[PDB]
């Protein structure tokens, strides 16, 4: 199994969140992952917004498609991990879901 | 982001 | 202030959620609301998926735009309510965020 | 439907909480509401106690009387909202329930 | 230190909760306790309502009076315990606070 | 406080 | 869905 | 119910 | 019934937690309790680690042995209490379980 | 990075939990992992106790030793994952921490 | 720590 | 169980 690692950097531009993914080499990427065997994807939050962002989960418009088997979250909301057993072939799209300390609205990454 | 499974 | 009420009916088609909004007359609508003075919007979950859906919040890609002031949620995840003081003019888009009992992925309504 | 708004100001006098309700005109009132059609009542916490008060819910000695249909709460404990579909006629009494950061006792407003 | 034990029996009469306290001899009592040295009071829920009652805490209109030092709660909501170090003399009144599975209103015992 | 329903 | 504020 | 502290 | 009280002092030595129990006389002890009738044991956290320790529960390798009937916890994680009805004779060993603010690992006291 | 997978099978023998680890080949093992580069360890609960076990975290007597960087947990308590960036060399011991539905005591795996 | 029940 | 880091 492979364990892949992406950093989720969140900045504000024009007062709103911008999500910039970096890979283990420090390169900006799309945070997309191809899974070619059973493995994990670990996302680490680097919140530079001053809005107190914490992960609360990972959201899917097609949550029963079988592409991702499970989501785990750390107690401090700085990490989410995806389990992908890579049995079902195909593609899924997801949005990070975060709380913030400025208001009671949840924050989503781009569709 | 998107995940692509190629099993 | 006006209190508006929408029912969020969730069905499955081809194994995935479909969100159908109905208004207080039983008519299918888009679940959009125009707010012309300070007031509330109440969304009631009617989960017909058998997947144990519960609201966990309401998510926004532009959560600091000021269009919605606050989100409240009932303890059973059957209701969410939006407070809209209607000070800031403009438009915002949101997605419902739900847990389910089939897996640990969060469910989002359409972008 | 009507959306009514009350501010719940909490002060300390002789070391104990005092709840003072104000209406949308800034007038002191009793925080009572008459509901003449289906609608909502939104209570906003203004905690001036320095005791870290947060709403945790709204409590009833007769919780099955049908006068209030549901209670929703914001994630930060600054708002509670009541849904009152105004089907069942009659009167109910309730007490706000709050946590505090000074001790592990819950705080109730007056019976 | 003394550890005192009371059973909180909850029935429904005319559709609403009735709280009946019994002591360690099976006698109906008021659930009042006199504390003459540092000790604990343990309340055990016997819910006969079919409304899925669980303790969520113990509420006080005068939560900073010093009569009760702390409240602890079990994970299943069947027990609450009060710590009373019996330093501050005087009397306090409290109401049990409970969730229920029929609706999203909190349940209070009598003022 | 109290709520009074007059439907 | 979308909300449109026309204050 | 009520608690009475007699320390 | 007897109510026994122990203070759980936690220090760091060589960067790791050390648990030192004191009794109601200020004496260092093992935090062991003999129960000779139905009663309670109350543990009060005195965290001197600067690692933001809070009790999250009390853990047992033999949780169904019947020696301890229940565990209650305060909302601030400063207190845990054990209910011991002292029906089942025998001995059990337990470890305190705590969260910390430095990382997302749970902290256990010694086996 | 490597993603390693272990199944945590829990049975009862003489009324108490027994933890049996199996690897991805179905072989009984000790559930120990050697980490030779940054990666993850995923533990999947197979509860055969009928006691409603759920993971609540992973506990350490030496939680600041740096061997494990983080713990994530799924919302249903069926999965825990460890992040091990493998910077700090050495060995750590941990115990799984679980809730159960029979009582309010936490369950620990063997020291 | 340990608890010893002597009922 | 135990983890052994050999970096």
């Amino acid at each position: 199994g492979l364990a892949q690692f992406i950093k989720v950097n969140v900045t504000l531009e024009n007062g709103e969140p911008v999500f910039i993914y970096t890979d283990a080499n420090g390169q900006v990427c799309q945070g997309d992952i191809t899974v070619t065997q059973a493995g994990t994807i670990t996302y680490l939050l680097n919140d530079q917004t001053l809005k107190g962002l914490k992960f609360v989960g990972v959201g899917f418009v097609t949550p029963f498609d079988g592409i991702i088997d499970a989501v785990t979250i750390s107690s401090d909301g700085m990490l989410v991990q995806l389990v992908d057993l890579d049995k079902t072939p195909g593609t899924t799209k997801f949005q990070f879901v975060l709380s913030n300390t400025a208001n009671t609205l949840l924050v989503l990454s781009a569709d | 982001p998107q995940i692509i499974n190629r099993p």
